[PDB]
């Protein structure tokens, strides 16, 4: 799997150079706003066991019908996976943030995926939503803009992370659709 | 520039799948090519899932080495990859009589009726869902260290057997058991699996507790059927241990 | 890898058994009472 | 036990290899960090009567139905085992920082827990009660260091994201 | 490839883990190595034209037989292709030198290496002859800094304990 | 497996004792020469693959029966297993040279090594003299020594870790033998 | 069909090696060993209708209760599936020739022959019997040369220890 | 020691089978082929002594760089070293001259042969510049029959072929 530092030597080897001067610029600035890319992921991991109820039960409450008889989140089984799903999707991308690259996110998370949810029935649409509420949760938990939680910083900016993770969950998004 | 219109083939990826007639022909052939790809993110999904309770806390462990020495490590996955062309390359009665084999095997170790429905459909999930219990419960040949002189018989007593299904109907070699394909792949195949040996027999006194238990249970569940068959179960774990699931050659 | 009597060459379990560990401990209280 | 040092050396163990560098670098990056998760140590280890002390009664505060007969916190040794089990809690965090990763937790207080608390019937929300109070009864520059206290509470909700 | 973050980020999503303080602790050491190591990693790159033509004709030089028919530095182009073969590997210490780890060099150089260089006679220990020269051409307070030299030499004598 | 910091909490949790600074101040000195460490786990690797071919002609030419047929190092296979197992006993070593202390070396390398190496028919002798190649080679790498080889490093006292890895393949001839 | 060529190349491709001297050599024995089993193959091939006739017959005088209604042979389309069985392991053991070994037979006439006579409850001591007149009834310097007749004997008898 | 007769008795021990007719028309061939393989014995066997020595002195005329210091011929001591490691190569193709088969070389001089001499500095080479010299120098009334020279060529370049 890449990152961003090997994402650069496999662009710098496809046309088979060196690194000079102007491949580490977004290098040597990588490693600037990283001592913020750990105090970035830190806070999503510190409330994904929070996350992941408050973006299954939004997804239940916008579209009832999922809870009905015959719904693909019906009996209590389908509930615990559906928790689970949820619990992986945020886990790979937790990972890219801290990589800095979506390599990781479509070889072990997202590659065959839409086709696996095809032969099961999960329904696209409902997927989605549940998706994009863990979106406008990450980036209202990274600027420090949630509701019920103020956390201590360092002051300055961080809208650039929350630009980032915004760029990787609606990779997932369209993956599926 | 001349104006180059696009292919008549490259509009043939923009209709609509209409069923009388043709158009169901290739329905059917591109809806089934990415079936076999959902099977492999089913079949994988279960794979890493078992793996994950082999390293338990993030540190990696004993059993999950893949190599000792220097070259050891590179060279596992040429004999992989090149015996996963080996397997694919089986005949008809060869490959749908190792699917019926895994539906009598995995629907008697699914505790769920999705379960069994999810090993009945795609047999690919079904091969490794057998597989990927007897990683995670140690009830392999290759994890079981016989506790006797007689058991060391016992054991080569069945695998015997086992070995006699990697040979044809009159005694010329199958393509499955085979541990070479290279001009000293086969002798580094021999130096692997004494590593492996090793740290079988390098389990915590915690840990051989637990797969003595196992493999009985692993041998009476599958292959018995009778009282005596699950006496030698009960009484020698590594003589059950060493009962194969028939859809392998070896 | 197979058992020890066919297609295999050197010897293996280098692992006390639980025989094995019975004869230590008698020894040891045997040394103790002489 | 893992660490930056248990992670590296067991991985690397598995491909067959020496330390590499990367394998060397992580751990230069481990005396970066050494002075904050130090430093959080001596104060938790040197008060740790009165943390412990305000981490049970925020189990009753919230939950006095505790102390109701046929429930948890009867007796008095039910409640006296109690003040002792937050302790174990909070003397896991002592060791959590020490090794500086997932050590001690991982073994001695989350695995199978979900099976011991449940078949005794303890309320599992209570005892979360207790380690979501001290990880927001701490202020930043009086407690500690204003760096070490980045730590301190980057283990509880763990702990708080385990039980849960 | 195997990187300084690769590795531990993986060896979380084996678990099925979320990154943690073990995990996180890993990537702050490379900042404080990636700082000092990326001093040397351009200098390798504007002189890269004369490391070439400093080992690689030291190496025919000393181990003179080859340019006798019969062997595979028999004719002109085909040295050529072992002048190439320095700018080949050298190239991937640099690109080692700015991913923290090995990995590059790993896949890219030595899983496969030994195979071909078995069968087309082509002497590995005529290799380690330039290699091992240029790690010891390696003039630390003229050519570079000091960590950086000790992050050059290592990445260069991982050549040598593998091409061997 | 341990390490030096999962040293001083199991000799706490034995007593419950919460670790205070009476025995963090040890800690305090491990980090401070904890450069020295990894500035001397680089001296091991950087010339590792010429290190056991130090040992084993060091082991012919001490004594020279291994050539005969009936001495062990015979074959080109029974050569090449005492070249694989050279190596392998001085990889651990160098984990527990990094690691701090060498629980990692006592539980995946001696877990049984003393009853392969009699069940097989393993000269003792020379394999402690195997060792005893290999702890004097360290000192001369760890102290810059090397006859044919000089090393540049921070000039310093730092003699203390050599004694330090002198203490473990006391442990590993103290294992075998 | 296992056969003196079939199985060396399978145990050296089972090993991936080349073809050794040893499969070479093993081919030089099938050269001399053919001129003898060869001589009994068209021999066979062109009286095999009287054999099978002398050899058909020679299980119903021997066994007569088969023609007992309820039985194996009890009507004439029963008794014509029997002498046409003969037939076809006369030719089976006429191809075990040709090949070099017991491959035709243990492919198409012993595999599963078990089952297929127990269901259908035909009785194997009448094939072992009309098998084994053929075996006896064999002149050794008149129907066919002496290692011919060593050759054509010892598959009649290999069948004969199949079934039973 | 892989043969003629042990790639068929291991070939029925595995199918659980008696001695069928296949695996004796092999061993016929151990009869013919072996009465060549077996009378070359005695021409290796008794001029072992000068064997070793024209090819150890091609050795030292073809690469004429290891009596230099540094390299793998440093001394005396090693050159005669050298010498001696001829001598077990022929050795072996004397066995194998005598066995049948390839049995004494790959579980002698080709099991883990290429990790042993890559450790120590020995080019493959060196060692198939005796061996292949050796191979045709032979002219074939003079040393052997003609037939024999067949047999000592193809198990003389097998040892080349596998340890380049
Ligand atoms: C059902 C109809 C319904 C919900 C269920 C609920 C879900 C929801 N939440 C948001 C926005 C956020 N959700 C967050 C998650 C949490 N908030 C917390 O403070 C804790 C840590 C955690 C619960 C354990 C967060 C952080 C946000 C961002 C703002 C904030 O500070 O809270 C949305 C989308 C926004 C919207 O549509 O208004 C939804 C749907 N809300 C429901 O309506
Ligand atoms: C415990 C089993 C396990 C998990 C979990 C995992 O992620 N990987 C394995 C062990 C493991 N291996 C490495 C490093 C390597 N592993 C291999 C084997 C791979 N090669 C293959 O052909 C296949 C089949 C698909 C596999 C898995 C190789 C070649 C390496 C690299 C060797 C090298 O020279 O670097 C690691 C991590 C350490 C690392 O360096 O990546 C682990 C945990
Ligand atoms: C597959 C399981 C086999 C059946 C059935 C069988 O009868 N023989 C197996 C296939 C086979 N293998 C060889 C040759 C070798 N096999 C080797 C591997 C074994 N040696 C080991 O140390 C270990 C692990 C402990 C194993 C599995 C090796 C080495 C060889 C020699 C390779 C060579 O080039 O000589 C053969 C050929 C017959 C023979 O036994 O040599 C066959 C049929
Ligand atoms: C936007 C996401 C945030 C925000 C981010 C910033 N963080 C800044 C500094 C910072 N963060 C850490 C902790 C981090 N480094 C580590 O070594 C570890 C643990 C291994 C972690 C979690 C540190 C140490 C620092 C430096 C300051 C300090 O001494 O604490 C920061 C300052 C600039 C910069 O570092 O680039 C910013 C802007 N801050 C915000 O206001 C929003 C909420
Ligand atoms: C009181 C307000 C608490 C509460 C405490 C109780 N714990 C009981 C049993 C118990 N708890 C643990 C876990 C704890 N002990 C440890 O040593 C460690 C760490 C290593 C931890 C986390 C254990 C192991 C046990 C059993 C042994 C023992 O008695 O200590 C308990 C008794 C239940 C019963 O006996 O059925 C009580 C009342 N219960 C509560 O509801 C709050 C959280
Ligand atoms: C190989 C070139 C290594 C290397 C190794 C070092 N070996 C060191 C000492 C040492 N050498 C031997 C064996 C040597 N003495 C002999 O009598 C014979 C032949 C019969 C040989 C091959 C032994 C037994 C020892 C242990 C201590 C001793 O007895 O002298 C050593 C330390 C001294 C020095 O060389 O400065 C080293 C560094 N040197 C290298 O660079 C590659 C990796
Ligand atoms: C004492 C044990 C026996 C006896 C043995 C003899 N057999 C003789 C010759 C013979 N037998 C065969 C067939 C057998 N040899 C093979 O090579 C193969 C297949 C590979 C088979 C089935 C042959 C070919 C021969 C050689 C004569 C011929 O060309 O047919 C024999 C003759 C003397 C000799 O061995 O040279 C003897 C004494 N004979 C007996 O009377 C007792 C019972
Ligand atoms: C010159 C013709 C050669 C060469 C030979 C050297 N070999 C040296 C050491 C050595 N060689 C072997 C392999 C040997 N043992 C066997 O059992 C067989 C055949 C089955 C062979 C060929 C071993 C195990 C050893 C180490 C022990 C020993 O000294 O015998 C050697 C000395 C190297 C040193 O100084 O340590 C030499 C010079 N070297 C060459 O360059 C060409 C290839
Ligand atoms: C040139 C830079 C490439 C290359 C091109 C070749 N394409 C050949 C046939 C072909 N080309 C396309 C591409 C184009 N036509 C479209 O309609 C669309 C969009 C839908 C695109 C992008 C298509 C679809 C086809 C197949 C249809 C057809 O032309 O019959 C072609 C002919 C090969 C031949 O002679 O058999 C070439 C050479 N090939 C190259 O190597 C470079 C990299
Ligand atoms: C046991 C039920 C099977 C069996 C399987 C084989 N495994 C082979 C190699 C191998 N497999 C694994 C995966 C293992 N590690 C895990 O962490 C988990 C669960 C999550 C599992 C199942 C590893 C680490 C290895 C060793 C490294 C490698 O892949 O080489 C194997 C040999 C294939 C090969 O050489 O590549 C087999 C046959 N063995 C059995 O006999 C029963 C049927
Ligand atoms: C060499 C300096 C010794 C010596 C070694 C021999 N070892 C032989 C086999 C063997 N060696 C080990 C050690 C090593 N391999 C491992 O995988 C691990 C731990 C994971 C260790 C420590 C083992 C386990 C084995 C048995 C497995 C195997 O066959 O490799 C051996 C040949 C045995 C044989 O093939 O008959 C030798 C010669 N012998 C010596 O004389 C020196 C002292
Ligand atoms: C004659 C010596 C027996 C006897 C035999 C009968 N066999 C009957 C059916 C039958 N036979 C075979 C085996 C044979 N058929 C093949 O196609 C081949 C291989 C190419 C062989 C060796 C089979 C498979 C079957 C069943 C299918 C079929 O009818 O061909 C048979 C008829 C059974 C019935 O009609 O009830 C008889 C009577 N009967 C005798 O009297 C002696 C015992
Ligand atoms: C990942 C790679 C990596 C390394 C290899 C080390 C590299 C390293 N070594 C030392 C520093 C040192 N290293 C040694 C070690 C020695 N000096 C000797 O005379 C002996 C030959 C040898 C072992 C006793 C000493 C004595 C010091 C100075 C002591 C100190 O720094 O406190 C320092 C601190 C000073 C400096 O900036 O250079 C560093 C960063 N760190 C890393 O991050
Ligand atoms: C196992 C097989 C086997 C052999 C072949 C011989 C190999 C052999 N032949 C010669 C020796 C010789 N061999 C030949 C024969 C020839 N010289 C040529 O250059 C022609 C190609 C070829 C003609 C047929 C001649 C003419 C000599 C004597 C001249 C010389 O080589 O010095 C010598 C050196 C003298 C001596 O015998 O001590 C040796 C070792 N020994 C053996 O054990």
């Amino acid at each position: 799997m890449l990152d961003a530092f090997s994402r650069v030597v496999v662009n710098s080897d496809a046309k088979a150079a060196y690194v000079g001067g102007s491949d580490l610029q977004a290098l040597k600035s990588f490693i600037a706003d990283g001592n913020k890319r750990l105090d970035a992921v830190n806070s999503i991991v510190s409330n994904a066991s929070c996350m992941v109820s408050d973006a299954v039960s939004g997804m239940i409450c916008e579209n009832p019908g999922l809870i009905s008889p015959g719904g693909n989140c019906y009996t209590n089984r389908r509930m615990a996976a559906c928790l689970r799903d949820g619990e992986i999707i945020l886990r790979y991308v937790s990972y890219a943030l801290l990589a800095g690259d979506a390599s990781v996110l479509e070889d072990r998370c997202l590659n065959g995926l839409k086709e696996t949810y095809i032969a099961l029935g999960v329904p696209t649409n409902s997927s989605i939503r549940a998706v994009s509420i863990m979106k406008a949760q990450a980036v209202a938990f990274i600027t420090n803009t949630a509701t019920e939680r103020k956390m201590s910083f360092a002051a300055g900016d961080c809208t650039s992370l929350a630009s980032e993770v915004a760029s990787y969950f609606d990779r997932v998004g369209a993956a599926i659709s | 520039v001349t104006g180059a219109v696009s292919s008549v083939n490259m509009r043939r990826f923009q209709r609509v799948p209409k069923v009388s007639g043709f158009s169901a022909k290739v329905t059917k052939k591109n809806v089934n090519k990415a079936l076999d790809k959902a099977d492999m993110f089913f079949a994988k999904s279960v794979t890493m899932e078992g793996k994950a309770a082999a390293i338990p806390y993030g540190v990696y462990g004993i059993q999950c080495m893949e190599g000792s020495a220097k070259g050891m490590a590179h060279e596992k996955r040429a004999m992989a990859l090149s015996a996963a062309f080996r397997m694919n390359q089986r005949s008809a009665a060869e490959k749908t009589g190792a699917m019926y084999e895994n539906r009598r095997l995995a629907l008697i170790l699914a505790q769920n009726d999705h379960q069994e429905k999810q090993y009945i459909k795609y047999p690919k999930l079904a091969a490794a869902a057998l597989m990927a219990s007897t990683e995670v419960t140690r009830a392999c040949q290759r994890y079981a260290v016989p506790e006797s002189i007689e058991e060391e018989f016992l054991a080569a007593s069945v695998d015997k057997v086992n070995k006699m299904r990697g040979t044809t109907a009159s005694g010329v070699y199958k393509s499955s058991c085979v541990e070479g394909n290279a001009k000293g792949q086969a002798e580094q195949a021999r130096v692997a699996a004494l590593a492996v040996a090793f740290r079988s027999a390098q389990k915590s006194a915690s840990q051989f507790a637990a797969e003595r238990y196992a493999q009985s249970k692993y041998g009476r569940d599958l292959f018995s059927s009778t009282h005596f068959e699950e006496g030698y179960a009960n009484t020698y774990p590594a003589m059950a241990a060493a009962k194969r699931a028939s859809s392998y050659g070896y | 890898q197979t058992g020890l009597v066919n297609s295999k060459f050197s010897a293996r379990m280098a692992k006390k058994t639980a025989k094995q560990t019975k004869n230590k401990v008698d020894e040891y209280m045997a040394r103790s009472v002489q | 036990m893992k660490s930056v040092i248990t992670t590296v050396v067991s991985a690397a163990d598995a491909a067959g290899r020496f330390p590499s560098n990367s394998d060397l670098e992580s751990i230069q990056g481990n005396i970066q960090r050494s002075a904050a998760r130090l430093e959080a140590a001596e104060k938790l280890a040197g008060n740790h009567e009165a943390v412990v002390k305000e981490a049970g009664d925020a189990c009753f505060a919230k939950y006095a139905y505790l102390k109701n007969p046929g429930e948890a916190g009867e007796n008095q040794e039910k409640i006296n085992k109690c003040y002792r089990d937050v302790d174990h809690y909070m003397r896991l965090v002592n060791y959590c920082l020490v090794v500086g990763g997932t050590g001690p937790l991982d073994e001695w207080g989350i695995a199978g827990a979900r099976e011991v608390y449940r078949t005794l019937n303890l309320p599992t929300s209570a005892y979360v009660a207790s380690i979501a109070y001290t990880r927001d009864r701490l202020c930043v520059p009086r407690d500690m260091s204003a760096q070490a206290g980045v730590e301190f509470s980057a283990y509880l909700d763990y702990l708080i994201n385990a039980l849960s």
